[PDB]
């Protein structure tokens, strides 16, 4: 699985 | 531009409506229109811009990955020849993705970054510049892959330098920048050790500053810190 | 048309790729292109056409409902005046929705229905015609609301008459038609009793024919039967 | 809640 980047808040 | 005749305030209002309706292409067009009015953006308005384009490019990236995987499987030994269609359609989605990235980078260059003098606005926009060069790098394969990677690195680095000077270690923008730069290192730059080091140092320095925060700010900072930890778990 | 230069088989291939990538606007454009080649569609190809446009109009309907709800709330007593923006944006989405419906109805009229001679193809297309007039009716408020409703009813009725003559009560197309016609009665035509009666009779006649089916056909029929039961539970 | 119509298969 791919790394997590910043989500939408 | 098609939004040239609409009031700035109306464009912002309709961006909020489009978000509620999950109409992210419209939301992005409205926010592009608002940027092109030429005034600086507030924090809330920067967030609307970010959400809109992140959702649009997010859909394109997911689609590109599906198609790229199918294409790779077609070009193995034993795979039957199916003609140019998979490549053609992957190229179509890729071109549209690159177009969205170019649009965002265009807004940043004309003229959001050059007018951004406060740390919060300047770091946010330079992080965005890094992010959209990173998305270009995800699909790049040619003579300019290296230059695209260096453009991303350069934007993230300038943002990092400002954030460390001007913001506390728990600032959400600072934290989100460091998260995304660590992803750049791991996923794009073939530098997993740099990624891990950045994630760890970021986490530890934020942990040590949590005591200064209110309940609400604590919740904001710890949410991002958990994502750094999630990546460290994946990476080690 | 932008797809005029692409092979029929390539359009079908790319529709399947677009489905896998969840790119439903592209999928619909590819299938529109395939229809405009002028050849009749196979069962599988009719399914691709249906899935593509159902997904596109499904997004528009969900968005329209959000915006309509916000608009209704703004036009209560005590609500502060926010200007024309909510109405304008609801109208924008509504116009795009009507455009998609008109496109589908246009394909059916030119010339899918008139060339459809087998029960499976003719009933499928007349059901589709009913469905897209029903979506037009959901947003209609003017002089033509009644005529739009009658157009939906007329298409569903012709489909029902053929299906009862030519198909077994467990046929999935027959079942799906009856489900959607029952929804028309309940949600559009202000006829809940007609809706309940149709749902009940459809369910009972399918139940009595299940013994004739293979394991795979049984699974297909019972899935739709459960939706009739779900509606009956909601309605009674 | 709204009635259920035929889904995509
Ligand atoms: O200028 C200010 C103040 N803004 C812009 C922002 C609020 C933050 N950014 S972000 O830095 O990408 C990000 C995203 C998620 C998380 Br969790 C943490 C940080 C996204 C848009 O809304
Ligand atoms: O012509 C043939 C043979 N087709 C067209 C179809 C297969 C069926 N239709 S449908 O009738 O709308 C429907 C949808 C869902 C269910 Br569950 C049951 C029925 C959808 C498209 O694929
Ligand atoms: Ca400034
Ligand atoms: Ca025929
Ligand atoms: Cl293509
Ligand atoms: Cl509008
Ligand atoms: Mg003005
Ligand atoms: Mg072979
Ligand atoms: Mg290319
Ligand atoms: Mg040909
Ligand atoms: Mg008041
Ligand atoms: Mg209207």
């Amino acid at each position: 699985q791919r790394s997590t980047s910043t989500p939408n808040v | 531009g098609a939004m040239g005749s609409m009031e700035r305030a109306s464009l912002i209002q309709k961006a909020k409506l489009a978000e509620q309706a999950e109409r992210y292409e419209d939301m992005a067009a409205f926010m592009k229109g608002a940027v092109e009015k030429g005034e600086e953006l507030s924090c809330e308005e920067r967030n609307l811009l970010s959400v809109a384009y992140k959702n649009v490019v997010g859909g394109q990236r997911a689609a590109w990955r599906v198609l790229s995987s199918i294409e790779q499987k077609s070009n193995e030994e034993g795979s039957e020849e199916k003609g140019p269609e998979v490549r053609e359609y992957r190229e179509k989605v890729e071109t549209e993705l690159q177009g969205v990235c170019d649009t965002v980078l265009g807004l940043l260059d004309s003229h959001l970054i050059k007018e951004a003098g406060d740390a919060e606005s300047r770091v946010f926009y330079l992080k965005m510049k890094g992010d959209y060069y990173r998305y270009l790098a995800e699909v790049a394969t040619g003579d300019d892959k290296k230059r695209i990677i260096d453009s991303a690195r350069s934007a993230y680095q300038e943002a990092m330098d400002i954030s460390k000077k001007e913001m506390p270690p728990t600032n959400p923008i600072r934290l989100g920048l460091a998260l995304n730069f660590s992803v750049f290192h791991y996923e794009i730059a073939n530098s997993p050790e740099e990624a891990i080091s950045l994630a760890k140092t970021t986490f530890d320095e934020a942990m040590a500053d949590l005591h200064t925060l209110s309940e609400d700010s604590y919740k904001d900072s710890t949410l991002i810190m958990q994502l750094l930890r999630d990546n460290l778990t994946l990476w080690t």
